[PDB]
């Protein structure tokens, strides 16, 4: 059995996380278990960098008016 | 919470004692729905109970849901009580005390709510309505600044303790000033009548600590609610505790009084609005806010969820950006509260349009709110070691019975449960194999 964090979101973000896992963007393969098309299993020790990457992807194609 | 929710949990004796004051009965009647008011008026001049079916036939079949809701609310408020009509029938009759007080309030009779005002003659230091409004605004601004933590605003110790008990601000260490939490921000974003009502409800809840009569405080508050603006009332005729409570109202700006020993007190506009102005914010389709305000309180409130651009001596020009909204949400303020605050403070010019605010801006704010909650994270334990479907089904049923299940998938025989229930699930699984 595994101990960690289940992450649920739209399939686009799941595919983005899979691309990050295969490209070693975070430096390792910590995206370990895939259970569903919209659910993934991730070790909680580095969830913060995943949030940072998601935020960077989100605000990259945003064109903030500030 | 609202008045009806607070009154629902009170004992029947407290509700009956509340109905002893005509002012309370009028407030309760006005808090009733539209359908309930007609029923109360029809049954006002009835000395005999009416059959339940006869009352139910007044409203059409299509609107029976509203009739049922009104009847349930009236029963919960104990305005009327079912009477055992002879022959096995059930009769509906209003509470005699409540009905008598309502008739006294409407038709007349008995003594006046206030003792007298002409016994002491005109007030030597009487003020005017604009002065009272300015005093109330200054008091409210001081209170809200003290909530923010500005050193310019200083209040009494018990008032600060009340905020701590309300959960708006927490005092981590003694001596150090408390820090405003997310609940404090939500309270700040609320409308002024809503803020006053919430503060009064918190005061009523905490009054049990001081051992003060809830009925007397509620009756006095309701009497102040219907009090005419600009007219003084006699301090005499009240218990010692209530006057002390009145002194707290003096700190809240609801009631203005020259001195503690003075026998005259003037209810303010805020006290009248407690029972229930034009708005000073103009919203443009280009995500720009134009506010006609000068006090630092409103400027800070707007800057909480917006980026400031210009501050003219009588104008504030700000821009609503994605980053500002995200920061405000991270501070704990939801998009619905922001929309409600903008609608409440909306300029009268914008009221001409069929929508108070443009749909595009509200939709954009709501979409920005959902950005933070787009990703769902659940810490837990995943079981994926099921050899047979039957074994998986039993463990899944046990987890559902325990209520610790997070996610289930019978197609792949994978489950995810909370870490707290992981020990219980493991113990159950071990017992099943060992006993087999």
């Amino acid at each position: 059995v595994l101990k960690g964090v289940l992450i649920e979101c739209d399939p686009a973000m799941k595919q983005f996380l899979l691309y990050l896992d295969e490209s070693n963007a975070l430096g390792k393969k910590f995206i370990i278990q895939d259970i569903d098309d919209t659910h993934v299993f991730v070790i909680a020790e580095l969830v913060n960098v995943l949030q940072e990457r998601v935020g960077e992807l989100m605000d990259q194609n945003a064109f903030s008016l500030t | 919470r609202n008045l009806q929710e607070f009154l629902g949990g009170l004992s029947p004796g407290v509700l009956d004692r509340l109905y002893g004051h005509p002012a309370t009965c009028l407030a309760v009647f006005r808090e009733l729905p539209s359908l309930a008011k007609n029923w109360v008026m029809r049954m006002l001049f009835l000395e005999q109970p009416l059959p339940q079916a006869a009352v139910a036939l007044w409203v059409k079949k299509e609107f029976s849901k509203a009739q049922e809701e009104s009847t349930g609310l009236l029963s919960g408020l104990r305005i009327w009580h079912t009477q055992l009509l002879p022959g096995g029938l059930q009769g509906l009759i209003l509470n005699p005390i409540f009905r008598q007080n309502l008739r006294i309030a409407l038709l007349g009779g008995g003594k006046a709510w206030s003792d007298d005002t002409s016994q002491l003659g005109p007030d030597k230091h009487a003020r005017d309505v604009p002065s009272l409004d300015k005093y109330a605004e200054e008091r409210w601004e001081v209170v809200l600044h003290f909530m923010v933590g500005s050193p310019s605003a200083a209040v009494s110790q018990d008032l600060a303790q009340l905020l701590s008990q309300a959960g708006l601000m927490k005092s981590t260490e003694p001596g150090e000033p408390p820090c405003i939490t997310s609940a404090g921000f939500q309270f700040l974003l609320l409308d002024t009548p809503a803020q006053l009502w919430y503060f009064m409800l918190q005061y009523l809840q905490t009054a049990q600590s001081r051992g003060m009569d809830l009925v007397e405080i509620l009756s006095f508050l309701f009497q102040l609610s219907f009090s005419t603006l600009g007219k003084d009332y006699s301090v005499e005729g009240m218990s010692d505790s209530l006057l002390n409570f009145l002194q707290h109202l003096r700190e809240f700006g609801l009631v203005f009084q020259r001195k503690r020993k003075s026998r005259r007190y003037y209810p303010t506009r805020l006290a009248i609005n407690l029972s229930s102005q034009p708005g000073f914010i103009v919203v443009e389709t280009n995500y720009r806010l134009y506010a006609y305000t000068e006090s630092e309180l409103q400027i800070a409130l707007i800057a909480l969820f917006s980026e400031m651009l210009y501050r003219f001596p009588n104008m504030v020009v700000a821009q609503v950006t994605r980053e500002s909204v995200q920061q405000a949400i991270a501070s704990g303020i939801t998009a619905q509260q922001i929309i409600h605050f903008l609608r409440t403070r909306a300029h009268p010019v914008m009221l001409k349009q069929t929508p108070v605010l443009p749909p595009t801006i509200t939709d954009q704010i709501r979409l920005w709110e959902l950005e933070r909650d787009r990703l769902r994270f659940t810490e837990g334990v995943l079981y994926n070691q099921f050899l047979s479907q039957v074994d998986f089904e039993l463990l899944l049923a046990h987890a559902r019975e325990l209520g610790v299940l997070v996610f289930e998938n019978s197609a792949k025989r994978l489950m995810v449960v909370t870490p707290a229930g992981h020990s219980d699930v493991k113990r159950f699984w071990k017992r099943q194999k060992h006993s087999s």
